[PDB]
């Protein structure tokens, strides 16, 4: 993978965590980048993303006001802070990076994504 | 995630008509373009239709252009290739298939993701 | 008013040539340069000379890939394609546009030998690699400004306003009609190689290595016409694959699935017209659509579908299961009304062939509030 995770973890009903996907090489900074979401049974689904630039985000309508993701001025590396973690948010949270930016993140087919990372657990009790 | 089976193969005469079915099992079939190619004993693999996701758009070989028509029904997880006017080099193994993919480069070549087994049509002169 | 013509790009070029060892710029000789660098087969350098503190740009071809690259286009008076970099069409394509346009191109200032006509150069230039003596050609331009992918990364530590959007989108309209008007393509629409400046967002095309000419008097490319014509192309791999127009996909699935491997080949021997018609798209509207894409990407602040081609592609496959209109579209819906409708006169057919650049200059959305 050219995607790599960090982060993950088990937290309290409240409290937060925030994930880090670093990419390598100078090639996806052009792509955009964000983070699915999938919990056991469930299809993976999109939790959030931000344009090559890192100027602009748009999230998942169950998440719009508790994460919040940036990106780094000079490495092609993300960050997803996650505030007031629910029972509901617990899943397995995949880095993907994609030249296509926006809502077509919601209707291409998983397979279609220029790129996936591996994954990072995050538990809440 | 998608197994392929084809059907209504068979011998006919010259001139007669068939039409090959292909079930799919596995993911939604809305997720992948769909394909047939065949394979004559003799001679090199010949590409001879794609559809697109949803069935739009569709293309066919030279040799089969407006006598074969390749047709899709994603309720029912189906892809068909009527056969008309049918010749003795016709004679082939025909092979379903999912995600066709080439590169803008002519010297590329065209790549399925799957292909189930096969079916025989054999053609009397 | 001239347009582009083989003939004159040729003598446009002629005029800018020199052996590298006489070329001086300033006072400065040209061996006395230190150019910084900037798959390719070509290099690209920068390099700054002292008196003027003059900025230059400069691309260095192999003459081993210049010597057949001009028999080529010689056989085929200018009409020559390839998927990679066509250097002569460059140079004149540069030569050309700095002698009667200024203002599209960076200026350009000379074209070199480095260890009458074009014909007499590669005699030459034949000659020496007969005895392995490699070299290089050099285009010499003006340094201008800094891509708008560079633009942007630097503003933006929101994205760029869409106040400023729309002067360069503007720009580059301009950019294009005035270069189709001069008579050439450019085929390669992308931030990387359109330029801008400090000063007043003032713009300028680059690259030009995917050039054709936008006129031709022959039948696709054989029998001589009695007056001119738009120009087709057979070549459907130009610019960057995101960029590549639906029709040109058409054409590569054409060669694909009848196992044509090399068109330059497969064509050389077809003269029935009626099976040429099959493998050929028209330039001037292939242009189009890439600045199509290229508003698409600066409005979306990135790619929407990642190419055009249904086959592969099924966010494109709902772009045109709603008659590519951006407006009956999901994802630019709640896009203004206005621009949706401009960009709709760059990307459909039906408007490709009718709408005239110089018409979508004056569109009504470049007026509106914001
Ligand atoms: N005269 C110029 N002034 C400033 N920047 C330039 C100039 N010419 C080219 N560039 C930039 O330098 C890089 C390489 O130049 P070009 O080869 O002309 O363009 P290009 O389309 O990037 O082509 P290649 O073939 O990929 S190097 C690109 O980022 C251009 O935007």
């Amino acid at each position: 993978e050219q995607l790599v995770e960090s982060g993950g973890g088990l937290v309290q009903a409240g409290g937060s965590l925030t994930l880090s996907c670093a990419s390598s090489g100078g090639t996806f900074e052009t792509y955009a980048m964000g983070w699915f979401r999938q919990a056991p049974g469930k299809e993976r689904e999109f939790a959030a993303a931000v344009s090559w630039s890192g100027g602009s985000a748009h999230y998942a309508d169950s998440v719009k006001g508790r994460f919040t993701i940036s990106r780094d001025k000079v490495k092609n590396t993300v960050y997803l802070q996650m505030n007031s973690l629910k029972p509901e948010d617990t899943a397995v949270y995949y880095c993907a990076a994609d030249r296509s930016y926006g809502s077509s993140w919601y209707h291409y087919p998983e397979d279609a994504l220029d790129a996936w990372g591996q994954g990072t657990q995050v538990t809440v009790s | 995630q998608v197994q392929l089976v084809e059907s209504g193969g068979g011998s006919v005469q010259a001139g007669g008509s068939l039409r090959l079915s292909c079930a799919a099992s596995g993911r939604t079939f809305s997720s992948y373009s769909m394909a047939w190619f065949r394979q004559a004993p003799g001679k090199e693999r010949e590409n001879v239709a794609v559809i697109s996701w949803s069935g739009s758009t569709s293309y066919y070989a030279e040799s089969v252009k407006g006598r074969f028509t390749i047709s899709r029904d994603n309720a029912k997880n189906t892809v068909y290739l009527q056969m008309n006017s049918l010749k003795p080099e016709d004679t082939a193994v025909y092979y379903c298939a999912a995600g066709p993919r080439t590169t803008p480069q002519a010297m590329g070549a065209v790549e399925y993701d799957y292909w189930g087994q096969g079916t025989q049509v054999t053609v009397s002169s | 008013s001239y347009v582009y013509n083989w003939e004159l790009g040729q003598k446009s070029l002629i005029k800018m040539l020199d052996y590298a060892d006489n070329f001086y710029f300033n006072g400065v000789k040209y061996s006395d340069w230190k150019l910084t660098s900037m798959l390719k087969d070509h290099k690209t350098y920068k390099s700054i000379i002292n008196s003027k503190k003059v900025k230059l740009f400069i691309k260095k071809i192999p003459i081993d890939i210049w010597v057949e690259q001009f028999n080529l286009m010689k056989k085929y008076e200018g009409e020559y394609l390839i998927d990679k970099e066509n250097y002569v069409m460059e140079a004149v394509s540069l030569a050309f546009l700095n002698e009667y346009y200024p203002g599209i191109t960076p200026k350009f200032y000379k074209i070199l030998y480095e260890s009458q006509d074009l014909n007499e150069l590669n005699d030459i230039l034949t000659k020496k690699l007969e005895n392995n003596i490699n070299g290089n050609i050099v285009l010499i331009s003006e340094f201008f400004g800094e891509n708008v992918f560079d633009y942007i990364k630097r503003k933006k530590n929101s994205d760029i306003s869409n106040e400023d959007k729309k002067k360069i989108l503007y720009n580059s309209l301009n950019l294009l009609m005035r270069l189709h008007n001069a008579g050439l393509t450019h085929l390669d629409l992308s931030p990387d190689n359109m330029l801008i400046s400090p000063k007043n967002y003032e713009m300028r095309l680059c690259d030009l290595s995917q050039s054709t000419p936008i006129y031709t008097n022959k039948l696709r490319h054989k029998e001589k016409l009695n007056s001119i014509k738009p120009f087709e192309s057979f070549e459907p791999c130009i610019g960057k694959i995101e960029y590549i127009p639906p029709e040109c996909w058409k054409i590569v699935w054409k060669y694909k699935m009848n196992n044509i491997k090399n068109p330059i080949e497969y064509l050389k021997n077809i003269s029935n017209q009626e099976e040429r018609k099959k493998y050929y798209y028209d330039v001037s509207c292939a242009d189009k659509y890439m600045l199509g894409i290229f508003f698409i990407w600066m409005w979306n602040n990135g790619f929407i579908w990642k190419c055009s081609d249904p086959i592969q592609d099924k966010i494109f496959e709902i772009f045109m299961k709603s008659n590519m209109d951006l407006n009956k579209f999901i994802m630019t819906k709640s896009w203004p009304h206005e621009l949706n409708n401009l960009i709709n006169k760059l990307l459909h057919m039906e408007h490709r062939k009718t709408v005239k650049l110089s018409d979508l200059s004056r569109h009504p959305w470049w007026s509106s509030k914001n």
